[PDB]
């Protein structure tokens, strides 16, 4: 299928008109953000040669 | 799948690890990829090539 | 197509699969890219079809209903000023897709302010974002909603003048 | 077959027909000894950075 | 940068080989239409909210923070007074009481 972006909202917009929130939601988010790797050394002569 | 991107790194790592050491087992040309074959097998001359 | 050369290929092993998958990385990583600026909003918003902002003019940026992409004139534009075993992959979004996440953006940030970017849309008229905008750079309201004709007509005399530089810089 | 390594006793469970082991990368890990038929597990002197 | 939607605090995760954020942001939700207008005319003079907004539920007018609604008599402790109403477009009539 054609993916789609979004479930489509129209904004109600009026030149005097304005939306207020009367209550709120605590939301609590994960981000995951790598820090490091793995160490690794190659010994090049034991590696090429043994 | 949350936890992706560090499993990406660890898995990335390790498949760079597997493959410099599955890189050994090629002779890239020569008659064989192991070297105690080619110095048992071959006079220094060819040996060295 | 030369077999003697891929059974000769075949003694150096696993280089051509390191290339490969480096390439694949690449391609992915740039999808995750347009997917990471573009696509930071799941609902994809629409002006009013009355342009009522108080004088401000967005028709320089809002999409033309008369172009067949549905872009921008400076969209439009700026994609006019832009000119053995090789494939090129699509990239997966479309330019169509990546004008309606642009133009969805400025929806959003035309008729509900920075709320979309935070929660959900909270409809303001435009010269009271502006004058909230206005107090977040400490100024206060009084002087923006005095002068709003002037502010308004800089504005979109700025708007002109940036397409006006975009179509005489080469 | 020449090689480098500490001769030990073993509980791999080869087959009649099978005579050595191979590891990843390809080296020989274990052998069976001529004479005596015996499986011999074959594993690195210790090495390290100094 | 700090979560999705107004941002309170975060809490920091060791991870294997990396850091997980949980970040506590707060979610505006149940929002409500009001009628609204730029200032309040009063005596001749314009009135402009000190750090709100003006509303109306249909009949009465009041001044409400902007992420919460929480509406208040409009006076003169929470607006402040700059011109006359001849400028401001979109002032609307209402009284503004004295404490
Ligand atoms: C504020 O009022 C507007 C218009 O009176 C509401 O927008 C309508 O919402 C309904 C419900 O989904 C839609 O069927 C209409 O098409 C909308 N009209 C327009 C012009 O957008 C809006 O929902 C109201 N807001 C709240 C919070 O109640
Ligand atoms: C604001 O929202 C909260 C939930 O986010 C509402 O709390 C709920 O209220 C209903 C009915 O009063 C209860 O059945 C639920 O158990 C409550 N949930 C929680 C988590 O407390 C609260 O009532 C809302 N307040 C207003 C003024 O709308
Ligand atoms: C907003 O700006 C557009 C273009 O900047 C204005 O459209 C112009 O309108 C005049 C007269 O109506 C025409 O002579 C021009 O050719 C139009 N320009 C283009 C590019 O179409 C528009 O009038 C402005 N105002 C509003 C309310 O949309
Ligand atoms: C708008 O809000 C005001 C104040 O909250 C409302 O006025 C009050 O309405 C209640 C309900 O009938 C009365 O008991 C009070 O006496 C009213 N207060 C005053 C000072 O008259 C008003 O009704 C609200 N309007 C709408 C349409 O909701
Ligand atoms: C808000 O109040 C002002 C003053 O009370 C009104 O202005 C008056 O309007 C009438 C009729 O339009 C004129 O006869 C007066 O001369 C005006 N007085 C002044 C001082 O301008 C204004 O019309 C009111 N606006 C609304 C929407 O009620
Ligand atoms: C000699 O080697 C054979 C295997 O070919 C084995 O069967 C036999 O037992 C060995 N004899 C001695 C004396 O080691
Ligand atoms: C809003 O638009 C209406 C027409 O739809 C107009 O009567 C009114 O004066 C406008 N208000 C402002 C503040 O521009």
């Amino acid at each position: 299928y054609t993916m789609s972006l979004g479930a489509e909202n129209s904004v109600a917009y009026s030149n005097n008109s304005i939306a207020i929130p009367t209550n709120f939601t605590i939301s609590v988010t994960t981000e995951i953000l790598p820090v490091s790797m793995t160490k690794t050394s190659v010994d090049c002569t034991m590696y090429i040669c043994g | 799948s949350a936890l992706g991107k560090l499993q990406d790194v660890v898995n990335q790592n390790a498949q760079a690890l597997n493959t410099l050491v599955k890189q050994l087992s090629s002779n890239f040309g020569a008659i064989s990829s192991v070297l105690n074959d080619i110095l048992s097998r071959l006079d220094p001359p060819e040996a060295e090539v | 197509d030369s077999t003697e050369c891929s059974n000769l290929l075949l003694q150096y092993g696993s280089f051509c699969t390191q290339l490969n998958r480096a390439l694949t990385g690449i391609a992915v990583e740039q999808d995750k890219n347009t997917q990471e600026v573009f696509a930071q909003v799941k609902q994809i918003y629409k002006t009013p079809p009355i342009k009522d902002f108080g004088g401000f003019n967005f028709s320089q940026i809002l999409p033309d209903p008369s172009k067949p992409s549905k872009r921008s004139p400076i969209e439009d534009l700026l994609f006019n000023k832009v000119t053995n075993g090789l494939t090129v992959l699509p990239p997966l979004l479309t330019d169509e897709m990546i004008a309606q996440y642009t133009s969805a953006l400025l929806a959003g940030t035309i008729t509900s302010g920075w709320t979309f970017g935070a929660g959900p849309a909270l409809q303001i008229p435009f010269p009271m974002q502006m004058a909230y905008r206005f107090n977040g750079i400490g100024v206060t309201q009084n002087v923006l909603y005095e002068n709003q004709k002037l502010i308004a007509n800089q504005f979109n005399s700025a708007i002109g003048k940036i397409q006006d530089s975009l179509s005489s810089t080469p | 077959l020449t090689g480098t390594g500490v001769l030990t006793e073993s509980n791999k469970k080869f087959l009649p027909f099978q005579q050595f082991g191979r590891d990843i990368a390809d080296t020989t890990d274990a052998v069976r000894d001529p004479q005596t038929l015996e499986i011999l597990d074959i594993t690195p002197c210790s090495f390290g950075g100094v | 940068f700090c979560g999705k939607g107004y941002h309170l605090m975060s809490f920091p995760q060791s991870a294997p080989h990396g850091v997980v954020f949980l970040h506590v942001t707060y979610v505006p939700a149940q929002e409500k239409n009001f009628t609204t207008a730029p200032a309040i005319c009063h005596d001749g003079k314009a009135h402009f909210p000190r750090e709100g907004v003006f509303v109306s539920n249909g009949t009465h007018w009041f001044v409400t923070q902007r992420n919460f609604y929480e509406p208040q008599i409009i006076t003169t402790d929470n607006t402040f007074v700059s011109g006359n109403c001849d400028v401001v477009i979109g002032i609307v009539n209402n009284t503004v009481y004295d404490p």
